[PDB]
C-alpha cells in the first residue's frame, strides 16, 4: 500500500448542510492501510470511536467523535471510553491520530448529578499529558471547550490540520448573537455577520491555531509524511512519582 | 471535428448523469460554452463539474426539478442560452416543450413538433407508415368496437391474438389471448383495464411473430431533405422489456434483407419530414421478415456503439444538423468496420427479478481504460452517491474488434476488470450472458433471459477444473498473508525468530462441501494438492491492490479479494461471481466440531423488504390471512414498481407500512405465523 | 513636565475600585467580598506582593477600543505571598469587570504565575470567580484555558494545587477546579455547571434552578465534584488556612512535622 495514494471519495463525503449527519468509520477506512481497522468497544458509547490500525506499516491509535449517534455529543462514558485507551496508547508508545466533529457536551440533569465534569477532566488530562506523537484533524466543527478536550494546538499537539469545510468558533450563531448584541434587538444584520465572518477556520488559521488547511483527498498522504518526521520525538518534563488522575 | 464553422456559443443540457457528460464532452471539444442544470441532490454530480456554470432548478423529484418547464424556461433567460439538448428521456419526447422553446428564439436539438406529435401515439402512426409503402404487422389497423366486433377480427388475423393499450405504453396493456373464448375474456380484461388505465380507453388488435428479434436502424437526417441510415443494430436481450446487451453488426442478417431495411427506414423518415437523428425499430422473425414497430424521434441509450463500426459522432453531426448545415455524407460513405459490443452496468442486485435496483455511496471506483480496445461512458465518480429518485444506470462499456470472437474476448476481459465497490451491480449477469454457447452460437430472441433462467439467476456454475483453481487459488492467498503477517523489523533487543513450516494443510469449504488442501510455497511460486490432484500458482502477490494477476497452469486469471476475516470467511470474485469460502487449519478444523451451532430465528414468516423506496399501495391489513401467489404491497422506487410475492399461508400480526413513507432495503415490513 | 505621575495613581485607583462603585455595591448586597480583601484575609498581614498590575487586555472587535471597555488589571489579581511562615503563590478573579471571563491577559497572567510557582516549588491556590470566556475574544479566550490547561496536568503530581469556588463558575472553566488537588465551595453562593438552566429547558424540556442544578449541596452531596462546603467567605479562608497548613510545599520534600505536647 503506497503512502501517497489520494482519496478523491473524501471531498463530498461532509454535506453541506448543517444538520445532516456522515460516518466517520468511512474515513477512518479511507485513510487507514488496506481498509482494516480493529475496533475496541463497538457497541458502547457509540458516540466516540476507538480502535487500531497501520499507516505505512506502524501502528497507530484512532480516535474520533461519531457524529451519526447523538450528533457526536460527548458524555459520561465515552469520555472514559476514551481516556483508556489513550493512555494506554501514549503508556505502550504508539501514535494517535484524531478526527474531531464536536458540538460541545451534551446538556441535561442526569449529566450534572452523575458528574460530567470528572470525566471531561479525565478525557482532557489524558489528551494534555499525551507525549508521543498526535495527529488531529478537523472535519466540520469544534464548539467551545470541547475543541481544547479534543488535543487542540495549545495541548502541546503536534500537527493540527482542518477541511474547507471545517468551521471553529466559541458557540452558535445564535447563542453569541444573543450575548453580543442584546441591545441592538436585530439579529437580522447581525447573524449574516457573524456566519459571513466566524463561521469558517481563517480566524483560527491566521491566528497560528491550525497549521494548514488541506483538501480532503490529499489527507493520508500528509498523515503518513508527518509520522515519518515525529517518530523521533522526545520531551522532558518536570520529575514526580506520580500525578494525580482525577479517577 | 473543424471549429473553424460557425455554431453555437452556448449550450444549455436538459438531462443528468451521463448523457450530460457525453454532450458535455462532445462541446467542448467542438469549442462551444455549456450550461448545467440540476437539483439539489445533484449538486455535486460529475456533469455539474464538468460544464462552466450550474443552475440549480429545484428539489430531488423529478416533478420539479427536470419537468418543470417554468424552472429549464427561466434558467435559459437568465443563462443568454441560444440552443438546448434534451439527450433522451424527460422531456425529450414532449409535445409542449418543443413549442415553449420555439415561441421566443429558442432553438431545439432534435425533431420538430409536427414529428413529435406525428410519432407519438400507436393509432396513426401505424397508418401513416402503411400511407408510405412499409411493412407492418398483418394484424387488423381500427379502433375495435365490441367483444363481437373483437372476436370477429380475430376470426381472420391468426390464432395468436395480442391486445394492447393504444398512445402511451411502457409495457401496460400488452396481453395474450389464443382461443376464441380466452380471447373475448382477455379483449374484456383489457377493456376494463384501459377503463382504469391513463385515460386512452382504446385497445388494438394485432398479430404475434414467433421468436421475435428486435432488430433498429438509425436513421439520420436534415432540413434540407437527405436521409442516411447508419447500418443496424441487434438489441434482444432484454429484461422488464429493457435492453442490457447491444451488438452493433446483426449476424442474423445478410446484405440484402439490411438495404431493404434501411431503405425502408429512410422512406418513412422521409415521410415524416424527419431533420434529426433517430432509431426505427422493427420485429424480425426466424423467414427474415421484418415488421416495423414504433419510431424514437430522439437520440438512443446504444448509440454509441454503432460510432465504433462508422467512426461518425452523433452528438456532433446532431448539434450541426441542427445549426442549419446539410450533411456532409453520402450513402456510399457508410461502411461497417469491424464488431462492437456494448454493456450496460446498472445498480441492481442481478440474483433477484433479475436485477432489482440498490441505493448506496461508492466507496472506490475503476474503470478498465488501459486495456485495448475498451470505451467507458460513466456518469460517476469515487465517492458518489446513488438516490432513488433516478434511473439506476450506472454506466456502459463499449468494447469494438476486428471481429465478434475479439469483441467478446475483449468485453470479457474487461468485465473482469472493473473496480465497483459500495453498491450491488450485475456484472456477473453480463459475464454469463456475455460466454453462453447460445449467445455465441448467435440464436437469440426476445426471451433469451427467459429459458436460459426459467427460475432465476443462480450465479454462474463452475466446472471441475474451475473449481479446482478457484481452491488453489483461495489457499494461496491465505498462506500469502499468513507468511506476511510474520515479517517485523530487527528489534536488536529480542530477536525474532520465524517458524519454520514446510506443508500447511487445509480445510477449505466451499457452498456445502469441505476440501483437504496441501500448500506449499517455493518463494513466489505455490504447488497445491486439491484432493489429489496437482496445480501450480504464481504471481507478485501484492495483497494490497484491488486487481490479483495470477497464473494456475499457465492459465491466466483475475482475482478480487472483497472481504477478509480472522475467522477464515473469505469473499472472492471469480469470473465476475462472488463465491464465499471458509479457509482453517487441520487442528482448527477439528477443534471446530465441537462448536455448538448456533440457532437462527429465521424461518419464512418474514417479509422483509428487497428494496428500499416509497410504499404506494398495501393490500392487506394487520390480522386478515394472506395466500400464495398473492401481492402484499407495491415500492415505487427509480422510475419501476415492484410488488413482493407469496407462498406461505399465515395470518398478518402486524403491518409496518402505510402509504406516503419511506422503506429502507432489508427492513422488516410484514410479520405472520 | 511629564503626567507620567497621576496616570500612575489614576491607574492605581481604577484598579483598587475595580469597574465602579455601584458593582461593589451589587457585589456587598449579596454578602459576598471582592478578590482583594479575600487575599488579604487569605495571606499574612503585610506579606503580599503583587504581579503585573499595570495588563490591559488587547481586544481590538465589537468597539473595545474605547475607555468605557477598559480596565487595569483585567479582572484578576495574581501575587504571591507567605502562609503561615511559608511561601505561595495566590491568583483570584474579579467579577466585577466583564463579569470574571477570561481574556488574553487574564490567561497569560495566570500562566505566568503557575509557570513561576512550579520553577520555584510553591503551592498554588486559586480563588475562582468567573462566569465563561469572553465571546467577543474569540478564538484566542479558548485558547487561554488550554495554555491553563496544559499547565494544571504539567504541574500535577508536582507541587499541590488548591481551588476554592466563590461564586457561579460556568462553562469550560469549570474544568481547571476538576483538574487541581482539592476542591471546595460556599454554601448559598457558588455554583458548577457546564451550562446554565435556560439551555437544559430549551434542548431537555426540563425545569431546574440553578441551585438544583449547581449547587454546593448537589456538589457536596451527590455529585462528588466537591470536597468541603463552608459557610461564607471568612470561615471558608480560616478553614483553609489550616488545611493549607497541613500539607507540605512539594513532592521533593518530606511530610511536615511541628511540635507536639
Ligand atoms: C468554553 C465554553 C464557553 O465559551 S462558556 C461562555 C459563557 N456562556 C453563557 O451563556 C454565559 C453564562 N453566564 C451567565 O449566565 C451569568 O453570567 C451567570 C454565570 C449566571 C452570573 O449570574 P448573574 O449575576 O445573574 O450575571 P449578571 O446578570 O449580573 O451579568 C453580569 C455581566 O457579566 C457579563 N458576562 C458574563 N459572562 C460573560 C462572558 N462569557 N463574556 C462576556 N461577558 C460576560 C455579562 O455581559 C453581564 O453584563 P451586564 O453587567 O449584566 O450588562
Ligand atoms: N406485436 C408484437 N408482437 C410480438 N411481440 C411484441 C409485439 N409488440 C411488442 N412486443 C414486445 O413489446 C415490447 C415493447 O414494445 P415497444 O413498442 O417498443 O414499447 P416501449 O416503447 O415501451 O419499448 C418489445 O420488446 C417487444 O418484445
Ligand atoms: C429518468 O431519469 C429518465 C431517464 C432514464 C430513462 C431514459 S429514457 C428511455 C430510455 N430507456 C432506458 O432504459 N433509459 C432511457
Ligand atoms: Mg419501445
Amino acid at each position: 500500500d503506497p503512502s501517497d495514494r489520494l482519496v478523491p471519495e473524501l471531498d463530498t463525503i461532509v454535506p453541506l448542510e448543517s444538520t445532516k449527519a456522515y460516518n466517520m468509520v468511512d474515513i477512518i477506512h479511507s485513510v487507514v492501510d488496506e481498509r482494516e481497522f480493529f475496533e475496541i468497544m463497538p457497541n458502547y458509547a457509540k458516540n466516540i470511536i476507538v480502535g487500531f490500525a497501520r499507516m505505512n506499516g506502524r501502528t497507530v491509535g484512532i480516535v474520533g467523535n461519531q457524529p451519526k449517534v447523538a450528533s457526536g455529543c460527548l458524555d459520561i462514558n465515552s469520555s472514559v471510553k476514551g481516556a483508556r485507551f489513550v493512555r494506554f496508547c501514549d503508556a505502550f508508545n504508539i501514535p494517535l491520530i484524531t478526527f474531531v466533529d464536536v458540538p460541545g457536551f451534551l446538556p441535561g440533569t442526569a449529566q450534572e448529578y452523575g458528574g460530567i465534569i470528572r470525566h471531561g477532566a479525565k478525557l482532557l488530562y489524558a489528551f494534555a499529558e499525551a507525549t508521543v506523537p498526535k495527529v488531529t484533524v478537523i472535519t466540520r466543527k469544534a464548539y467551545g471547550g470541547a475543541y481544547d478536550v479534543m488535543s487542540s494546538k495549545h495541548l502541546c499537539g503536534d500537527t493540527n490540520y482542518a477541511w474547507p469545510t471545517a468551521e471553529i468558533a466559541v458557540m452558535g450563531a445564535k447563542g453569541a448573537v444573543e450575548i453580543i448584541f442584546k441591545g441592538h434587538e436585530n439579529v437580522e444584520a447581525a447573524q449574516a455577520e457573524y456566519i459571513e465572518k466566524f463561521a469558517n477556520p481563517f480566524p483560527a488559521a491566521v491566528r497560528g491555531f491550525v497549521d494548514d488547511i488541506i483538501q480532503p483527498s490529499s489527507t493520508r498522504a500528509r498523515i503518513c509524511c508527518d509520522l515519518d518526521v515525529l517518530a523521533s520525538k522526545k520531551v522532558q518534563r518536570p520529575w514526580r512519582k506520580h500525578a494525580n488522575i482525577p479517577l | 471535428y473543424d471549429p473553424n464553422e460557425k455554431t453555437f456559443d452556448k449550450i444549455l443540457v436538459a438531462n443528468r448523469g451521463e448523457i450530460a457528460c457525453r454532450v458535455i464532452r462532445t462541446c467542448k471539444k467542438m469549442g462551444i460554452k455549456t450550461v448545467a442544470i440540476h437539483s439539489d441532490v445533484d449538486a455535486s454530480s460529475v456533469h455539474v463539474k464538468m460544464a462552466d456554470e450550474a443552475v440549480c432548478v429545484g428539489p430531488a423529484p423529478t416533478s420539479k426539478s427536470y419537468l418543470n418547464m417554468d424552472a429549464i424556461m427561466e434558467a435559459i433567460k437568465k443563462t443568454r442560452a441560444q440552443a438546448v439538448h434534451p439527450g433522451y428521456g424527460f422531456l425529450s419526447e414532449n409535445k409542449e416543450f418543443a413549442r415553449c422553446l420555439a415561441a421566443e428564439d429558442v432553438v431545439f436539438i432534435g425533431p420538430d413538433t409536427h414529428a413529435i406529435q406525428a410519432m407519438g401515439d400507436k393509432i396513426e402512426s401505424k397508418l401513416l407508415a402503411k400511407k408510405a409503402e412499409v411493412n407492418t404487422i398483418p394484424g387488423f389497423d381500427g379502433v375495435v368496437k365490441d367483444a363481437e366486433e373483437a372476436v370477429r377480427i380475430a376470426r381472420e388475423i391468426g390464432y395468436p391474438v395480442m391486445i394492447k393499450a393504444s398512445a402511451g405504453g411502457g409495457g401496460k396493456g400488452m396481453r395474450i389471448a389464443w382461443d376464441d373464448e380466452e380471447t373475448r375474456d382477455g379483449f374484456r380484461l383489457s377493456s376494463q383495464e384501459a377503463a382504469s388505465s391513463f385515460g386512452d380507453d382504446r385497445l388494438l388488435i394485432e398479430k404475434f411473430i414467433d421468436n421475435p428479434r428486435h432488430i433498429e436502424i438509425q436513421v439520420l437526417g436534415d432540413k434540407h431533405g437527405n436521409a442516411l441510415w447508419l447500418n443496424e443494430r441487434e438489441c434482444s436481450i432484454q429484461r422488464r422489456n429493457q435492453k442490457v446487451v447491444e451488438e452493433a453488426p446483426s449476424i442474423f442478417l445478410d446484405a440484402e434483407t439490411r438495404r431493404a431495411m434501411g431503405e425502408q427506414a429512410v422512406a418513412l423518415a422521409r415521410a415524416v419530414k424527419y431533420s434529426s437523428a433517430g432509431t426505427v425499430e422493427f420485429l424480425v422473425d426466424s423467414k427474415k421478415n421484418f415488421y416495423f414497430l414504433e419510431m424514437n424521434t430522439r437520440l438512443q441509450v446504444e448509440h454509441p456503439v454503432t460510432e465504433c463500426i462508422t467512426g461518425l459522432d452523433l452528438v456532433q453531426e446532431m448539434i450541426r444538423v441542427a445549426k442549419g448545415y446539410p450533411l456532409r455524407h453520402k450513402q456510399a460513405d457508410i461502411r461497417i468496420n469491424g464488431w462492437a459490443v456494448e454493456c450496460r452496468v446498472y445498480a441492481e442486485d442481478p440474483y433477484k427479478s433479475f436485477g432489482l435496483p440498490s441505493i448506496g455511496r461508492l466507496s472506490q471506483y475503476q474503470e478498465p481504460l488501459h486495456l485495448p480496445g475498451v470505451r467507458v461512458d460513466s456518469g460517476i465518480q469515487p465517492g458518489s452517491d446513488i438516490s432513488i429518485y433516478y434511473d439506476p444506470m450506472i454506466s456502459k462499456l463499449i468494447t469494438y474488434g476486428s471481429d465478434r470472437t475479439e469483441a467478446l474476448k475483449r468485453m470479457a476481459d474487461a468485465l473482469d476488470n472493473y473496480v465497483i465497490r459500495g453498491v450491488t451491480h450485475n456484472i456477473a449477469l453480463l459475464r454469463e450472458v456475455i460466454i453462453n454457447s447460445r449467445f455465441v452460437k448467435g440464436d437469440i430472441s426476445t426471451k433469451f433471459l427467459s429459458d436460459v433462467y426459467p427460475d432465476g439467476f443462480k450465479g454462474h456454475m463452475l466446472t471441475k477444473s474451475e473449481k479446482n483453481q478457484l481452491l488453489a487459488i483461495a489457499s494461496s492467498l491465505f498462506v500469502a498473508f499468513q507468511l506476511r503477517a510474520q515479517h517485523f523489523q530487527e528489534n536488536s533487543r529480542m530477536p525474532v525468530i520465524k517458524p519454520d513450516i514446510a506443508n500447511w494443510e487445509l480445510s477449505v469449504k466451499l457452498h456445502d462441501k469441505v476440501h483437504t488442501v496441501v500448500a506449499s510455497n517455493n518463494g513466489s511460486v505455490f504447488s497445491v494438492e486439491v484432493d489429489g490432484s496437482k496445480l501450480n500458482v504464481t504471481s507478485t502477490w501484492n495483497l494490497a491492490s484491488p486487481l490479483l494477476s495470477v497464473s494456475v497452469d499457465g492459465t491466466q486469471r483475475t482475482v478480487q479479494c472483497l472481504s477478509r476475516e480472522a475467522g477464515g470467511n473469505m469473499s472472492i470474485q471469480f469470473l465476475g461471481t462472488v463465491y464465499k469460502v471458509n479457509i482453517l487449519t487441520r487442528l482448527a478444523a477439528e477443534l471446530n466440531k465441537f462448536m455448538l451451532e448456533k440457532v437462527t430465528e429465521d424461518t419464512s414468516s418474514v417479509l422483509r423488504s428487497p428494496m428500499p423506496g416509497v410504499v404506494v399501495a398495501v393490500s392487506v391489513k394487520p390480522g386478515d390471512a394472506v395466500a400464495e401467489g398473492q401481492e402484499i404491497c407495491v415500492i415505487e422506487a427509480m422510475k419501476m414498481q415492484n410488488s413482493m410475492t407469496a407462498g406461505k399461508t399465515g395470518t398478518v400480526k402486524s403491518v409496518h407500512c402505510q402509504a406516503g413513507d419511506t422503506v429502507g432495503e432489508g427492513d422488516l415490513l410484514v410479520e405472520l405465523e | 513636565a511629564t503626567s507620567v505621575n497621576e496616570r500612575i495613581e489614576n491607574k492605581r485607583r481604577t484598579a483598587l475600585l475595580g469597574g465602579g462603585q455601584r458593582r461593589i455595591d451589587a457585589q456587598h448586597k449579596r454578602g459576598k467580598l471582592t478578590a482583594r480583601e479575600r487575599i488579604s484575609l487569605l495571606l499574612d498581614p503585610g506579606s503580599f506582593v503583587e504581579s503585573d498590575m499595570f495588563v490591559e487586555h488587547r481586544c481590538a472587535d465589537f468597539g473595545m477600543a474605547a475607555d468605557k471597555n477598559k480596565f487595569p488589571g483585567d479582572s484578576v489579581v495574581t501575587g504571591r505571598g507567605r502562609i503561615n511562615g511559608r511561601l505561595v503563590y495566590v491568583f483570584s478573579q474579579d467579577f466585577t469587570v466583564f463579569g470574571g471571563s477570561l481574556s488574553g491577559a487574564h490567561a497569560q497572567k495566570i500562566c505566568k504565575i503557575m509557570d513561576q510557582a512550579i520553577t520555584v516549588g510553591a503551592p498554588v491556590i486559586g480563588l475562582n470567580d468567573s462566569g465563561g470566556a469572553r465571546i467577543q475574544e474569540g478564538v484566542e479566550s479558548l485558547a487561554g484555558y488550554a495554555d491553563i490547561f496544559l499547565r494544571n496536568v504539567t504541574a500535577s503530581g508536582v507541587i499541590p494545587q488548591i481551588s476554592l469556588i466563590m461564586g457561579p463558575c460556568a462553562g469550560g472553566a469549570v474544568y481547571s477546579p476538576a483538574l487541581t488537588d482539592f476542591t471546595f465551595m460556599v454554601k448559598d453562593t457558588s455554583y458548577l455547571f457546564i451550562t446554565g438552566p435556560d439551555v437544559v429547558k430549551s434542548v431537555t424540556n426540563e425545569d431546574v434552578t440553578q441551585e438544583e442544578l449547581g449547587g454546593a449541596k448537589t456538589h457536596t452531596t451527590m455529585s462528588g465534584v466537591a470536597h468541603r462546603a463552608f459557610e461564607n467567605d471568612v470561615d471558608a479562608l480560616c478553614n483553609l488556612r489550616d488545611f493549607f497548613n497541613y500539607l507540605p510545599l512539594s513532592s521533593q520534600d518530606p511530610a511536615p512535622v511541628r511540635e507536639c505536647h
